[PDB]
């Protein structure tokens, strides 16, 4: 299959700026969507064409990007409140091969933690 | 010739039961039990019927080949027109079958008209009627010889020009043609495939395309690579025919072995359907 991991957690100050991270590697054949959550919240997610579609409690909040040569997504953070203190998880879309049906897949998982 | 006189006759014996037990099989499977899906499994009826027919066949041509022809010149032309029959009718089945992909990846939203049309009242104009009126060359010409010793079934044209040009109609018409249109289809779908998040509009209807898509892919393939050195060999063979290739005399015995082998091994299209149930059947 293939293995997806996350990072960037930690005790970080308030207003300080970071980049999440989540690469798939092993049997990809393609990656189609790439996003983050928070039930199932959807707070941000980049298609492979980059339309994406940021949640509303983020609306001009987060920033969002993508690396297709190393199969990286990166969440830029700024302007850190109180209420956004939560783990967040990384979750993408995938295929094995042609024939193969479309397969969904989760991270282990990012807290970030407000200073307070 | 004995090497030659012994590996015929079993070739043509081992793809004769192995015709009759497969073609058999699917036949009476999807004609009385019952066990159509959808059109492709028409398609490939279609394709058992003009196997079956082919592979009953057999048996003359491995007798002929053993040691004479004891049979006349109105089952030389049966044998004769059955074999170029079976030929037009399955390479002609297998571009049907990718049409009927392409319709069902490409423009999935309404296809079920022109998928249930195109199998229900127009397979028989574009495949059997063109393959039945291609036929009447076999009428006219087919004929047993009386040569010295053996007697002879082939197709006896009375002047070389029209030998080379029934030749390359017919490698024309069936390597070409299906070719193209299979070439078309199958490269429009396979970059669909590696584009498109989901076809339809559900996983499920996506799932159950790539599923119904891939053993058609493979039969395809297999067909093509028996076919294909036969094809080859006889478009030397036509070369040599105009006056442009031009060897030693032990480049005509190579190249008339090579033919005659090669299409030994090239009959064995006849157990595709069957040997593709086989492993998609679990
Ligand atoms: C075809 C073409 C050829 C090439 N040539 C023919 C004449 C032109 N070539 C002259 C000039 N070429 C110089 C060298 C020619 N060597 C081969 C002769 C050799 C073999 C075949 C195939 N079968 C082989 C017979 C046994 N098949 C059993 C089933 N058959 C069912 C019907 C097909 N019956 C055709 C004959
Ligand atoms: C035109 C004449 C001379 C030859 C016709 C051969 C055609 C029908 C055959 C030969 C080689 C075949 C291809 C070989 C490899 C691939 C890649 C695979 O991922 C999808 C199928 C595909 C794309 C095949 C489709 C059918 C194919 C193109």
């Amino acid at each position: 299959q293939v293995q997806l991991q996350e990072s960037g957690g930690g005790l970080v100050q308030a207003g300080e700026s970071l980049r999440l991270s989540c690469a798939a590697s092993g049997t990809i054949f393609r990656l189609y969507d790439m996003g983050w959550y928070r039930q199932r919240e959807l707070v941000a997610s980049i298609t492979s064409g980059g339309s994406t579609k940021y949640g509303d409690s983020v609306k001009g909040r987060f920033t969002i990007s993508r690396d297709n040569a190393k199969n990286t997504v990166y969440l830029q953070m700024s302007s850190l409140k109180p209420e956004d203190t939560a783990v967040y998880y990384c979750n993408a879309e995938y295929r094995t091969g042609i024939w193969e049906e479309l397969l969904d897949g989760w991270g282990q998982g990012t807290q970030v933690t407000v200073s307070s | 010739a004995n090497f030659n006189k012994i590996f015929l006759p079993t070739i043509y014996s081992i793809i004769f039961l192995t015709g009759i037990v497969g073609n058999g099989l699917v036949i009476l499977v999807m004609g009385y039990q019952k066990k159509l899906r959808s059109m492709t499994d028409k398609y490939r009826l279609h394709l058992s019927v003009a196997d079956l027919l082919f592979v009953i066949t057999l048996p003359f041509w491995a007798v002929d080949a053993v040691a004479n022809w004891y049979f006349g010149n109105f089952l030389c032309k049966a044998v004769h027109v059955i074999y170029t029959v079976n030929l037009y009718s399955s390479v002609w089945i297998l571009a049907f079958i990718s049409l009927d992909r392409y319709l069902a990846i490409v423009h999935a939203t309404n296809s079920q008209r022109p998928r249930k049309l195109l199998a229900e009242k127009v397979v028989y104009v574009g495949v059997w009627i063109p393959a039945l009126l291609l036929t009447i060359p076999d009428f006219i010409f087919a004929n047993v010889s009386e040569a010295d010793d053996r007697y002879i079934c082939d197709r006896f044209y009375p002047n070389d020009l029209w030998v080379v040009v029934f030749q390359f109609q017919h490698i024309m018409v069936g390597l070409i043609l299906p070719g193209i249109v299979i070439l078309s289809c199958y490269c429009i779908i396979i970059s669909r495939l590696k584009s498109v998040r989901l076809l339809s509009g559900s996983r499920e209807k996506d799932r159950n395309l790539r599923r119904i898509t891939r053993p058609t892919v493979i039969l395809i393939l297999a067909f093509f690579a028996c076919w294909l050195p036969y094809y080859i060999g006889i478009s030397i063979d036509s070369f040599i025919l105009l006056e442009i290739i031009k060897q030693g005399c032990e480049f005509e015995n190579t190249v008339h072995k090579w033919i005659s082998i090669t299409e030994a091994l090239a009959f064995f299209h006849c157990c595709l359907n069957p040997i593709l149930y086989a492993f998609l059947g679990a």
